[PDB]
C-alpha cells in the first residue's frame, strides 16, 4: 500500500508482483513497435526504430 | 515496516512477505491432484486466453523430473522453471551417487531446501511458487504426494488444492474422496479429478493438462480429445 | 522505531522478543523426565483428514538413546536438525562413544547462539538469527535420564517437565504439582495424555497425537496407533473414577 | 534534502560534496605562492605561528616527495599527511617498474586518477585538500601542476592557494605581460627567492617575518627547504642588489 | 534521546559516550549477580546460580577456562560463550609457545582488543557480558572487572549484577580485613558469603543457589558445589 | 542535521560532528601532560580513583615502545589500549625489517597513516583518544601527541584532557624559570605539582601520581618509572607550594 | 457497519431491511454530523435518538462517512478536533439508548481503522457486512425484473446473458438492459433482439465501464 | 524529488528511465561544448577549452587524445573521468585485440568496448557514472569513416553531425541544417570553426581551441622509412600554432 | 539550566528528606548514583514513590533501604516481562 | 474536553476551563487536606492536558490500563454465562484461551455473539462450538 520498497528485488511487494516489472512494460511501450511473424517456410521480421 | 527484510520474525509471528507470495498463487494457475491406491493423478490449468498461441511449441505445466516422479507447480512461470531445473540436477545426482532412482521424500527435502537456503540467506529472494511433488517410491507402488510452500515447510497430503479458488475445490475433495478407501481403478480417479477442475477451468479443453503416473516408471499424457472425453461424461447429467 | 542493535534506555531484545511470539504460535510440545523413562509428545495439528498423520514428524531422532522435540518454524529448524545429526555422528567418530545429553545439548546450542556473516574468532554458518527452540532428551551413563530446552537467546536450562508452543502456559500450570520423582513409566504416559487433552482443541486419537518414549533398554521408540489408543482408553477410565 | 544524502550528481546537476570540499581548503586560512624561474622553481608557504606548546619548525605545509620534486598542500591536515605518504609510494614504484623519474605532470595526473577512485568508493572520502606539485623537468623545465579536489590538473605560470589568489594573479599578470615571459629573470636561484618574496607581500598586502613563512627551493637534481635562519638571510639579500 | 543519531556503534553521541554500553549494561543488571574478592595468596569468586521456576535447574555461571584461572558469567549468554573459547585458546597458545600459563593482565588485554574490533567495525554484535577474571601467575593473584565498553581495571574485589550496591559498600569497610588474611582460605570464603548476603534482598538462601570457586598458591581453581559449599552456608 | 549518522561525511563546518564529539570525549577523561627537555622527555598522567578498592601500580597506563619510547594516552581506556597494541606492532615491524630502533618522527607516521585512514573509512570508527609518546631516538629527543582528528606536530609540551587549560598556563612558566628549561629531576618535580593543580576539577575523588621519563643522563636511554626518593620528593614539593 | 460502494452494498442493503421491518427510513448524512464547532457535535447526536425515541416509529440510518470516521491527529489533514469529542460522547448515547430493537443505527464507512475504538465498543456492534462478489443467481434476479416489461426475441434466454459476465453488481446489470434498449431505439422498435445484447455487453463492460482486466498478476 | 529508486543504480527507475542517467547529462551539459562533423573523406572535431587563471598554461590541456593511429577522440566533461576511462580502455583495446589479432583495433570493436565500462559504472552499486561524453572518430577498411556519440549511460549511436554540452541542442539544429553528407573534409573544417565560434567569441585561437582530423596516412608521422606496405598514422593532431594558420584562411 | 548532575541531585534529595520524618540514617551521597536525568521537581515525586516502599517492606517509618528499592525504577518501564533470560 | 486550557478559554476571551484550573489548584492543594479529599481523572493521552497540571505536586500517579490475562479473561466469561443460557458441560477456560488479550468490550462481544451462532443452529443455549466461532469472528473480523 503506502509503504513500498522497490530498492531490492528480494523484498516482496504487498500485491505480490515486483514494481520493477510493472514499469518495465512502460519502457517497452516507450520504444518502437516491433512485430514478429512466424511462417511455415520461414520467419518475417519487421520493426521500426526509436530514433 | 517489517516487510523489508527476511531476518525479522515480525511481531505477528509470520513474515508478511511470505503471505504476499501466496497472493501470486491465488491469481496464478491452479494445481489440483488426487492420488489413488495404485496411481497418482496431477491436474493443472494452462491459460489459453491469449490468442494466436501455439500449444505445440508451448511446454506443458507438468514437467518430467524422474521416470516415476513428475512435478506440477502453481504460480508464476518464471520462478517455477528454476525450481524444476534445480530439481532435475539433483534428480540426476541421486543416480550419480546413490545409483537408486529419485526418492519422493528425498527430492522434496531438496526442493524445500532450495527455498530454505535462499530464505535464510540475506539479500537473496526465495521462491513464491508452490510446487506439487508426486511419485512412487523405488520398487514400491505406494503413491507419495508432497508440496512446497513459501514458508519453507513441507506437508504431506493425500489430496490438496492450491491456486485460484483453492478453498472452493477443496470442499469437493473432502466429500466425494475418501482416504480410507481411495479409488482403486485409474478411470475412477481421473474422471472425478476432471470434475474438480471444471470449477476453475469453466468448460474448457486445452486449459486442462492431466498427467497420469503409473507404476514401473510409466508416464502417460492424455490428449485434448481424451481430456475432453471426461468433460462430456461429467456434463452429461446437466444435458440429460 | 526498533533498530535492532540500537535500543531504548530500557533494553528488551528485538529478534528474541519476536522469537518468543513465533514459538508460542507453533505446535504444543510436552515432555516429562522421570527416573524410569522420559516420555515426549507433540500436537501434529491436523486441519483436514487428507493430511497425513505419520509422514510429517516434529520429533526427530538424533541418537538411538537420545531423542529430540521440535516446536516452531520448521524452515529454520532443519538447519539445526542437520547440525544435530552431524554432531551425533561427530562424537561417535572422534571419541567412539555415545555423547552425553548435557554435552550434546551444548553442542547444538553452539550454532544457535551465533549468527552473522562476518567472522573473527569463529566460523560463520547462520546468515541471520534463528529463533527455533528444541527440547533435547535422552539417557547417558552419568546423569541418566535428562531433559533440556534449546533456547537461541540464552543458555539452555534443565527441566524435568517442560512444555513449549501454544500449550506452554497451559500445560506448565499443572507441571508444578502433579509431577513427582516416583512417577513410573505407566504413570508418566497417562499424565502427559491427561494434560495434552486439556491443552488441545480437537479430540484425542492417534491421528492428531503422536507420542514417543526414551528409555535405556528400548532406546527411542515411537508409540504406534494401536498402543496409543490403548493408553487413551486407560485415560478415560482414570478420569471417570476421579 | 531527499537526494542530498549521497554523493551523486543530484537532480540539479551539482555535486554537494565538492561544495564542502573547497570550503575545507580554506579552514586553515593559509596563503601560498608558487613561482618558476628560468632554470629553477621556488615555492613559498605561509607558516602559522601556534602557541608555545607547539614547534613551528616541525609545522610544514610543503612536503618533499623526492629530489627536485615538492608538494604544496593547503587544506585539512589529516588528509595532507595521508596523501603525502601515498604520493611518495607512486614515486618510488614508478622509478622501479618503469625505471624513470616520475614527472610532476604524471604525479598530478596519478593523484587525479586516484581521486576518482575515492569518489568511486562510497565508504572512502575524497581528498579535500589542494595538491600543488612543482618540479624542474629535463625537457619542459619548470612546471606547476595543481590537482583540484575534483581531479582537475592544468599547468600554471604562477599559481596560488587561498582567498587572495584573485589579487595575486592580477599583480603577476602584468609582470609577465610586459616581459612577455613566464619566467623570472636573474637565473641564479638565490635571487629568484628575492622576487618570490617581493611579489607575494604586495599581493597579500601583509608583510611577514621569518617565523611566519617557509620557503622551498627546487633545483636540478637537488631539493631543500630553507630553515628559520636561511629565510632571514633572504630578507637581508633583498636590500643588497 | 530517541534516534537522531547512533545508527550503529560507530556513531558517537553528543556527550561523547556511546549509549550502546548502557544498553548492554541493563542485561548485566537484569542478569545474574556474583560477589568475589581476593588476597595476596588466594582469590575467590562466589557466584549466584539462576533458573526459571522450581522445575528449572540452576545453571552454573562459572565456566572453567584455565587450571589456575577462572571467571564468572554475568551478562548475555551468547557473548560470554564465544569469549570463553577465545580466552581458552589464548591460554592454550600461551601454554604451547610460551608454555607458561596466561597472565591475568594479559588475559584482560586480549579480551579488550577482541571486543574493540567488533565495536569499531560497521554494525556487528558487541559483547555485553560482564566478566570477573581471577587467576594466579608468577605475578600473584589479580582480579579484573570487564565492562561492555571494554574497560579493564584492577580491584581487590567487586560485584556485577542486580543490587550490586550492597556488596560495594561492604567491601569498603571490610577492605582492611580480607587483605590481611593469607594462607587461610576459610576466612576468605566466610567473608564472601557475608558479602553477597548483604548485597541481596535474600530471595533464596539455600545451598544450591550459591556457587563458590577459589584459587590460590596451593589449591588451584576448582568449582565447589553441593556439600562442599554447604559448610560455609 | 543528518550528517552525524555515520562516518565518511563532509560537514559544512569542515570537520565531522562525530570527530567534534570525539574531541569533547577527551575532555571528559583524566589529565595527562608532558614536558620535552633537551636530554629527554617527561611524562605525567593522573589516574582517577573510583573507590578504595583500587590497587596502586596496577592500572597504570604508562607503556614503553621498545626501550627508548614511552607511551601514554588520555581518553577511552579500551580504545586506547587497542592503539598501543597495534602501535607496538608498527614499531616492531620496523625492527623486523631494517634491524634498528625506530625514530620518533617516523613512529608518528606509522600511527598517522593508521589513524587518519580510519577517519576516512566508514566501516572503521575513528579513534577518540589522544596518545602522547616520546623519548630519545638516534637523532635526539622528540615529542609528538596524536590527536583524535589525526593531525600532529612537534610539541615542546603536552596538554590534553579536562585540565589541559589549567596545565597550559603552568607549562608556559618553564620559560620564566630558566631560558633553557629545567633539569631531568627538576622537570619531574615541576610536572608533579601541575597534576595537583589540575585536580581542582576532579577533587571530588582521589588520585594516584604516575610519572615516567626517558633520558640519556641517568637511565642512558631507558624508559623507567619514578620511584624511591625521586617520587616522594615530587609529592612533598607540591604540598609545600600549595600551603 | 457497512462496506463496499454506494448504490449497491451501501444503499440497497440499507433500504431492503427497512421494508420488511415496516419502519420509516431515516437518513442522516455522516459528513453533516461535524459542524467544526464546540458544542454542536454532541447536540446533533442526542437529537437523533430523540425523534426516534418516543414511539420508536423509524430506524436510524447513516451513510457516506468520509469525515467523522477519520479524526487524524489534528484539526488539519482531513481530521477535526470536534470529531474527538463527538465520537467519544456518541458512545454514551449508544449505551444509554435501550430498547427491544424497534430502532437501529446503521452507519456506512470505507475504513474502520481510523475510527475510535471507544465508539466501536465491540458487543454493541456485532454486525459487519463485507462486500461480496455477485454470484450466478445475482444477475438472473436483476434481469427478470426488466425483461418482464421488455419483450425478448426467440434467441434471448436466461442462460445466454449470464454466459459471459464479470460478475457486475445488481445496479450495473440494470445499465446493461438500458443499453440494449438504446440500440432498439436506433432501429425504431420496442422489442430488443439478440443482436443488441451482443453489442451491449461489449459497450457496458468496456466502453461504459473502463476495467479491461489488467493482467500479468495484478 | 519523487523517488530515489530512479537514482539508485541497483534499482529500476519507477519513471521508466533512470534519473541518474538524465541528470548525468546535465553534468555533461554544464560543461563546455564539443562537436564533430563526419564527411566522406574525413572527420573533423573541434572543442573549446577551459581558460582557468590568466596565468594557466594553455598547452597543458589537450582534449583530443590518441587511441589508435586510425581513430581519434574528443571529450567534454570532468578531467579524471576521461583519464581513468581511457587508461583502462587502452588496456582493453590492447588485451582483447592487439594481444590476439596483433593490430590496432577497428572502429566498431573499439567503441563497443568503451561503452562496456560505462555499463558497469551504471550497474554496480556505489560506483558513480562518468560525467564525460566521448565523441570517437575513426577510419577502417570495412565500415570506413565513423563518428559515434558515446553517452555516459553506455549507449552509442552513429551520428554524421552532433554536439554535446550546453550547446548540444543549439548546435544540433545548426550542424543538421548546415552540413550535408556529400561534402568533403576541407569544407568540414571551416564549418566546425564557425559553429564552435558561436559558443564564445572571446578567444578563437589555438590556445583555447584544439583541432584534429582523420584521413589518409602521413609519411612524416610514421617514424620509420623503407616499408611501403605499412601506412603512416591516419590521425593528425594540429598544433595550436598551425590552428591559427587555418583561422586566417577561414 | 540543564538537567542536574549526579552530585547536584544529592543536595536536593537531602532537603526533601529533612522535610519528612525519617530514621536519619540516610546518606544522600549514596542515593545519587541511582538517579539518571531528574530535575528538582521530579526528585519530589521520587521521594513519594520511595515512601511507598515502606509499605511493601512492612515498616512504620522509611529507612535507608526503602529508598534504594524506590530510586531505581519501581514504576512502569518494561518491568518484569523480560528479565534474566526469556 | 476540559483539561487545563482550550481554544475558547486559554486562547479565547471567555473563562470556563481557565477558571476550572483554579479550583483544582487553590482548593485541592492549598485548603483541602490530601487524606480525605482525592481527585482522579481519565484521559486517552497525557499530552492533551495542560503541561502545568502534569508537573509534580498535583498530578503524579499515572495508571496505565493493561489487558486481562488468561485467568482474568476466564473470570469475565463465567459471570456473563450466569445471565445467558448455555450448556452445563462447557468450559470457560478454553474459551478465553483461544482469544488473545482483549479490552473489556471485546470480551463481552464473545458472549453476545455466542447467541448469534446458536440462531443458525436453532438452539436455546449456546454450546461450546458457538463460543469457538465467536472468538474466530473477533480474530478474523478485526485483526487488531
Amino acid at each position: 500500500g503506502s509503504r513500498r520498497y522497490d530498492s531490492r528485488t528480494t523484498i516482496f511487494s504487498p500485491e505480490g508482483r515486483l514494481y520493477q516489472v510493472e514499469y518495465a512494460l512502460e519502457s517497452i511501450s516507450h520504444a518502437g513497435t516491433a512485430i514478429g511473424i512466424m511462417a511455415s517456410d520461414g520467419i518475417v521480421l519487421a520493426a521500426e526504430r526509436k530514433v | 515496516g517489517y516487510d523489508r527484510a527476511l531476518s525479522i520474525f515480525s511481531p505477528d509471528g509470520h513474515i508478511f512477505q511470505v503471505e504476499y507470495a501466496l497472493e501470486a498463487v491465488k491469481r496464478g494457475t491452479c494445481a489440483v491432484g488426487v492420488k489413488g491406491k495404485n496411481c497418482v493423478v496431477l491436474g493443472c490449468e494452462r491459460r489459453s486466453t491469449l490468442k494466436l498461441q501455439d500449444t505445440r511449441i508451448t511446454p506443458s505445466k507438468v514437467s518430467k523430473i524422474d521416470s516415476h516422479v513428475v512435478l506440477s507447480f502453481s504460480g508464476l512461470n518464471a520462478d517455477s522453471r528454476i525450481l524444476i531445473e534445480k530439481a532435475r540436477v539433483e534428480a540426476q545426482s541421486h543416480r550419480l551417487t546413490l545409483e537408486d532412482p529419485v526418492t519422493v521424500e528425498y527430492l522434496t527435502r531438496y526442493v524445500a531446501g532450495v527455498q530454505q537456503r535462499y530464505t535464510q540467506s540475506g539479500g537473496v529472494r526465495p521462491f513464491g511458487v508452490s510446487t506439487l511433488i508426486a511419485g512412487f517410491d523405488p520398487r514400491d507402488d505406494e503413491p507419495k504426494l508432497y508440496q512446497t510452500e513459501p514458508s519453507g515447510i513441507y506437508s504431506s497430503w493425500s489430496a490438496q488444492t492450491i491456486g485460484r479458488n483453492s478453498k472452493t475445490v477443496r470442499e469437493f475433495l473432502e466429500k466425494n474422496y475418501d482416504r480410507k478407501e481411495p479409488p482403486a481403478t485409474v478411470e475412477e480417479c481421473v474422471k472425478l479429478t476432471v470434475r474438480s477442475l471444471l470449477e476453475v477451468v469453466q468448460t474448457g479443453a486445452k486449459n486442462i493438462e492431466i498427467t497420469v503416473v503409473k507404476p514401473d516408471s510409466d508416464i502417460v499424457a492424455l490428449s485434448s480429445e481424451e481430456i475432453n472425453q471426461y468433460v462430456t461424461q461429467i456434463e452429461q447429467e446437466k444435458q440429460e | 522505531d526498533r533498530g535492532v542493535s540500537t535500543f531504548s534506555p530500557e533494553g528488551r531484545l528485538f529478534q528474541v522478543e519476536y522469537s518468543l511470539e513465533a514459538i508460542k504460535l507453533g505446535s504444543t510440545a510436552i515432555g516429562i523426565a522421570t527416573k524410569e523413562g522420559v516420555v515426549l509428545g507433540v500436537e501434529k495439528r491436523a486441519t483436514s483428514p487428507l493430511l497425513e498423520s505419520d509422514s510429517i514428524e516434529k520429533i526427530v531422532e538424533i541418537d538411538r538413546h537420545i531423542g529430540c522435540a521440535m516446536s516452531g518454524l520448521t524452515a529454520d529448524a532443519r538447519s539445526m536438525i542437520e547440525h544435530a545429526r552431524t554432531a551425533a555422528v561427530t562424537h561417535n567418530l572422534y571419541y567412539d562413544e555415545d555423547i552425553n545429553v548435557e554435552s550434546l545439548t551444548q553442542s547444538v546450542c553452539d550454532l544457535a547462539l551465533r549468527f552473522g556473516e562476518g567472522a573473527s574468532g569463529e566460523e560463520r554458518l547462520m546468515s541471520r538469527p534463528f529463533g527455533v527452540a528444541l527440547l533435547i532428551a535422552g539417557h547417558d551413563a552419568d546423569d541418566g535420564y535428562q531433559l533440556f530446552h534449546a533456547e537461541p537467546s540464552g543458555t539452555f536450562y534443565r527441566y524435568n517437565a517442560k512444555a513449549i508452543g501454544s500449550g506452554s502456559e497451559g500445560a506448565q500450570a499443572e507441571l508444578l504439582n502433579e509431577w513427582h520423582s516416583s512417577l513410573t513409566l505407566k504413570e508418566a504416559e497417562l499424565l502427559v495424555l491427561k494434560i495434552l487433552k486439556q491443552v488441545m482443541e480437537e479430540k484425542l486419537d492417534e491421528n492428531n497425537a503422536q507420542l514417543s518414549c526414551i528409555t535405556k533398554q528400548d532406546g527411542f521408540k515411537i508409540y504406534d496407533n494401536e498402543k496409543t489408543a490403548e493408553l487413551i482408553k486407560e485415560l478415560k477410565e482414570k478420569e471417570a473414577a476421579e | 534534502g531527499y537526494d542530498r544524502h549521497i554523493t551523486i550528481f543530484s537532480p540539479e546537476g551539482r555535486l554537494y560534496q565538492v561544495e564542502y570540499a573547497f570550503k575545507a581548503t580554506n579552514q586553515t586560512n593559509i596563503n601560498s605562492l608558487a613561482v618558476r624561474g628560468k632554470d629553477c622553481t621556488v615555492v613559498i608557504s605561509q607558516k602559522k605561528v601556534p602557541d608555545k606548546l607547539l614547534d613551528p619548525t616541525t609545522v610544514s605545509y610543503i612536503f618533499c616527495i623526492s629530489r627536485t620534486i615538492g608538494m604544496v598542500v593547503n587544506g585539512p591536515i589529516p588528509d595532507a599527511r595521508n596523501a603525502a605518504l601515498r604520493a611518495k609510494a607512486e614515486a618510488a614504484e614508478f622509478r622501479y617498474k618503469y625505471g624513470y623519474d616520475m614527472p610532476c605532470d604524471v604525479l598530478a595526473k596519478r593523484m587525479a586518477n586516484l581521486s576518482q577512485i575515492y569518489t568511486q568508493r562510497a565508504y572512502m572520502r575524497p581528498l579535500g585538500v589542494i595538491l600543488t606539485f612543482v618540479s624542474v623537468d629535463e625537457e619542459l623545465g619548470p612546471s606547476i601542476y595543481k590537482t583540484d579536489p575534483a581531479g582537475y590538473y592544468v599547468g600554471y605560470k604562477a599559481t596560488a592557494t587561498g582567498p587572495k589568489q584573485q589579487e595575486i594573479t592580477t599583480n603577476l599578470e602584468n609582470h609577465f605581460k610586459k616581459s612577455k615571459i613566464d619566467h623570472i629573470n636573474e637565473e641564479s636561484w638565490e635571487k629568484v627567492v628575492e622576487f618570490a618574496i617581493t611579489h607575494m607581500i604586495d599581493a597579500l598586502g601583509t608583510e611577514f617575518s621569518k617565523n611566519d613563512l617557509e620557503v622551498g627551493v627546487a633545483t636540478k637534481d637537488k631539493f631543500f627547504t630553507l630553515s628559520a635562519e636561511n629565510i632571514e638571510e633572504r630578507l637581508v639579500a633583498i636590500a643588497e642588489q | 534521546f530517541r534516534n537522531n543519531y547512533d545508527g550503529d556503534t560507530v556513531t558517537f553521541s553528543p556527550t561523547g559516550r556511546l549509549f550502546q554500553v548502557e544498553y548492554a549494561l541493563e542485561a548485566i543488571k537484569q542478569g545474574s549477580v556474583t560477589v568475589g574478592l581476593r588476597s595476596n595468596t588466594h582469590a575467590v569468586l562466589v557466584a549466584l546460580k539462576r533458573n526459571a521456576d522450581e522445575l528449572s535447574s540452576y545453571q552454573k555461571k562459572i565456566i572453567k577456562c584455565d587450571e589456575h584461572m577462572g571467571l564468572s558469567l554475568a551478562g548475555l549468554a551468547p557473548d560470554a560463550r564465544v569469549l570463553s573459547n577465545y580466552l581458552r585458546q589464548q591460554c592454550n597458545y600461551s601454554s604451547l609457545v610460551f608454555n607458561r600459563k596466561l597472565a591475568v593482565e594479559r588475559a584482560g588485554h586480549l579480551l579488550c582488543d577482541k571486543a574493540q574490533k567488533n565495536t569499531q567495525s560497521y554494525g556487528g554484535r558487541p559483547y555485553g557480558v560482564g566478566l570477573l577474571i581471577i587467576g594466579y601467575d608468577k605475578s600473584g593473584a589479580h582480579l579484573l572487572e570487564f565492562q561492555p565498553s571494554g574497560n579493564v581495571t584492577e580491584l581487590y574485589g567487586t560485584a556485577i549484577g542486580a543490587r550490586s550496591q550492597g556488596a560495594k559498600t561492604y567491601l569498603e569497610r571490610t577492605l582492611d580485613t580480607f587483605i590481611k588474611i593469607d594462607g587461610n582460605p576459610d576466612e576468605l570464603i566466610k567473608a564472601g558469603v557475608e558479602a553477597i548476603s548483604q548485597s541481596l534482598r535474600d530471595e533464596s538462601l539455600t545451598v544450591d543457589n550459591l556457587s563458590i570457586a577459589i584459587v590460590g598458591k596451593d589449591t588451584p581453581f576448582t568449582i565447589y558445589d553441593g556439600e562442599a559449599v554447604a559448610k560455609y552456608i | 542535521t543528518g550528517y552525524d549518522l555515520s562516518n565518511s561525511v563532509f560537514s559544512p563546518d569542515g570537520r565531522n560532528f562525530q570527530v567534534e564529539y570525539a574531541v569533547k570525549a577527551v575532555e571528559n577523561g583524566t589529565t595527562s601532560i608532558g614536558i620535552k627537555c633537551n636530554d629527554g622527555v617527561v611524562f605525567a598522567v593522573e589516574k582517577l580513583i573510583t573507590s578504595k578498592l583500587l590497587v596502586p601500580q596496577k592500572n597504570v597506563k604508562i607503556q614503553v615502545v621498545d626501550r627508548h619510547i614511552g607511551c601514554v594516552y588520555s581518553g577511552l581506556i579500551p580504545d586506547g589500549r587497542h592503539l598501543v597494541n597495534r602501535g607496538r606492532e608498527e614499531a616492531a615491524s620496523f625492527k623486523k625489517l631494517y634491524k634498528t630502533p625506530i625514530p620518533i618522527p617516523a613512529f608518528a607516521d606509522r600511527l598517522g597513516q593508521y589513524v587518519q585512514a580510519h577517519t576516512l573509512y566508514n566501516s572503521v570508527r575513528p579513534f577518540g583518544v589522544s596518545t602522547i609518546f616520546g623519548g630519545v631516538d638516534k637523532n635526539g629527543a622528540h615529542l609528538y601527541m596524536l590527536e583524535p582528528s589525526g593531525s600532529y606536530w612537534g610539541y615542546k609540551g603536552a596538554a590534553t584532557g579536562k585540565g589541559r587549560q589549567s596545565a597550559k598556563a603552568e607549562l608556559e612558566k618553564l620559560v620564566d624559570h630558566h631560558p633553557e628549561g629545567l633539569s631531568a629531576r627538576e622537570a619531574v618535580k615541576q610536572a608533579a605539582k601541575i597534576i595537583y593543580l589540575a585536580h581542582e576539577d576532579n577533587k571530588e575523588k582521589d588520585f594516584e601520581l604516575e610519572i615516567s621519563w626517558c633520558s640519556l643522563s641517568e637511565t642512558n636511554g631507558l624508559h623507567k618509572f619514578v620511584k624511591g626518593d625521586l617520587l616522594q620528593e615530587a609529592i612533598d614539593f607540591a604540598q609545600k607550594e600549595i600551603n | 457497519i457497512l462496506y463496499g460502494a454506494p448504490g449497491t452494498g451501501k444503499t440497497l442493503l440499507a433500504k431492503a431491511v427497512a421494508n420488511q421491518t415496516s419502519a420509516t427510513f431515516l437518513r442522516i448524512v455522516g459528513s453533516e454530523l461535524i459542524q467544526k464547532y464546540l458544542g454542536d457535535g454532541p447536540r446533533l447526536c442526542r437529537q437523533i435518538f430523540k425523534v426516534a425515541g418516543e414511539n420508536a416509529p423509524s430506524i436510524v440510518f447513516i451513510d457516506e462517512i468520509d469525515a467523522i470516521g477519520t479524526k487524524r491527529y489534528d484539526s488539519n489533514s482531513g481530521g477535526e478536533r470536534e470529531i474527538q469529542r463527538t465520537m467519544l460522547e456518541l458512545l454514551n448515547q449508544l449505551d444509554g439508548f435501550d430498547d427491544r430493537g424497534d430502532v437501529k443505527v446503521i452507519m456506512a464507512t470505507n475504513k474502520i481503522e481510523t475510527l475510535d475504538p471507544a465508539l466501536i465498543r465491540p458487543g454493541r456492534i456485532d454486525r459487519k457486512i463485507l462486500f461480496e462478489n455477485p454470484d450466478l443467481s445475482t444477475k438472473k434476479k436483476i434481469l427478470g425484473i426488466h425483461t418482464s416489461k421488455m419483450n425478448l426475441s426467440e434467441d434471448v434466454n436466461l442462460e445466454t446473458l449470464v454466459t459471459t459476465k464479470d460478475d457486475l453488481s445488481g445496479a450495473d446489470i440494470q445499465a446493461m438492459c438500458t443499453e440494449a434498449g438504446l440500440l432498439a431505439l436506433r432501429e425504431r422498435r420496442m422489442q430488443v433482439t439478440a443482436e443488441d445484447f451482443k453489442q451491449a455487453k461489449e459497450r457496458v463492460m468496456k466502453n461504459k465501464v473502463e476495467e479491461n482486466l489488467e493482467g500479468l498478476y495484478l | 524529488m519523487t523517488d530515489r529508486y530512479s537514482f539508485s543504480l541497483t534499482t529500476f527507475s519507477p519513471s521508466g528511465k533512470l534519473g541518474q542517467i538524465d541528470y548525468a547529462l546535465t553534468a555533461v551539459k554544464q560543461g563546455v561544448t564539443s562537436l564533430g562533423i563526419k564527411a566522406t573523406n574525413g572527420v573533423v572535431i573541434a572543442t573549446e577549452k577551459k581558460s582557468s587563471s590568466p596565468l594557466a598554461m594553455s598547452e597543458t590541456l589537450s582534449k583530443v587524445s590518441l587511441l589508435t593511429p586510425d581513430i581519434g577522440a574528443v571529450y567534454s566533461g570532468m578531467g579524471p573521468d576521461y583519464r581513468v576511462l581511457v587508461d583502462k580502455s587502452r588496456k582493453v583495446a590492447h588485451t582483447s585485440y592487439k594481444r590476439i589479432y596483433g593490430e590496432y583495433p577497428p572502429t566498431k570493436l573499439l567503441v563497443s568496448e568503451v561503452a562496456k565500462i560505462m555499463q558497469e559504472a551504471t550497474q554496480s552499486g556505489g560506483v558513480r557514472p562518468f560525467g564525460v561524453s566521448l565523441l570517437i572518430a575513426g577510419h577502417d577498411e570495412f565500415n570506413g569513416f565513423s563518428l559515434y556519440q558515446v553517452d555516459p549511460s553506455g549507449s552509442y549511436f552513429p551520428w554524421k553531425a552532433t554536439a554535446i554540452g550546453k550547446g548540444s541542442v543549439a548546435a544540433k539544429t545548426f550542424l543538421e541544417k548546415r552540413w550535408n553528407d556529400e561534402l568533403e573534409l576541407e569544407d568540414a573544417i571551416h564549418i566546425a570553426l564557425l559553429t564552435l565560434k558561436e559558443s564564445v567569441e572571446g578567444e578563437f585561437n589555438g590556445d583555447t581551441i584544439e583541432l584534429a582530423i582523420i584521413g589518409d596516412e602521413n609519411p612524416d608521422l610514421l617514424g620509420y622509412t623503407g616499408i611501403p606496405t605499412d601506412k603512416g598514422p591516419r590521425f593528425r593532431k594540429l598544433t595550436s600554432q598551425e590552428i591559427n594558420d587555418r583561422l586566417e584562411a577561414l | 539550566f540543564p538537567l542536574p548532575s549526579e552530585d547536584s541531585r544529592a543536595q536536593i534529595l537531602q532537603i526533601h528528606s529533612r522535610k519528612m520524618t525519617t530514621d536519619d540514617d540516610i546518606n544522600w551521597q549514596e542515593l545519587a548514583r541511582s538517579t539518571d536525568e531528574f530535575n528538582g521537581a521530579q526528585l519530589k515525586a521520587v521521594t513519594v514513590e520511595a515512601g511507598m516502599i515502606a509499605l511493601r517492606n512492612g515498616q512504620s517509618s522509611v529507612k535507608h533501604e526503602d529508598f534504594v528499592e524506590g530510586i531505581s525504577e519501581v514504576q512502569a518501564r518494561k518491568s518484569k516481562s523480560v528479565s534474566f533470560y526469556a | 474536553a476540559v483539561g487545563g486550557a482550550r481554544f475558547d478559554d486559554g486562547a479565547g476571551g471567555d473563562n470556563e476551563v481557565q477558571r476550572t484550573m483554579l479550583e483544582l489548584i487553590t482548593q485541592l492543594d492549598g485548603f483541602d487536606p490530601r487524606g480525605n479529599i482525592k481527585v482522579m481523572f481519565a484521559t486517552n493521552r497525557p499530552n492533551t492536558l495542560d503541561p502545568a497540571l502534569l508537573r509534580p505536586g498535583r498530578i503524579d500517579r499515572k495508571v496505565e490500563f493493561s489487558l486481562p490475562d488468561l485467568e482474568g479473561r476466564a473470570n469475565i466469561f463465567r459471570i456473563h454465562s450466569k445471565s445467558m443460557s448455555v450448556e452445563r458441560g462447557i468450559r470457560w477456560e478454553l474459551i478465553s484461551r483461544l482469544c488473545p488479550n482483549s479490552t473489556g468490550a471485546e470480551l463481552r462481544s464473545v458472549c453476545t455473539e455466542a447467541g448469534m451462532f446458536a440462531i443458525r443452529a436453532r438452539r436455546k443455549v449456546a454450546t461450546e462450538k458457538d463460543f469457538l466461532k465467536a472468538v474466530d469472528k473477533v480474530i478474523s473480523g478485526y485483526k487488531k
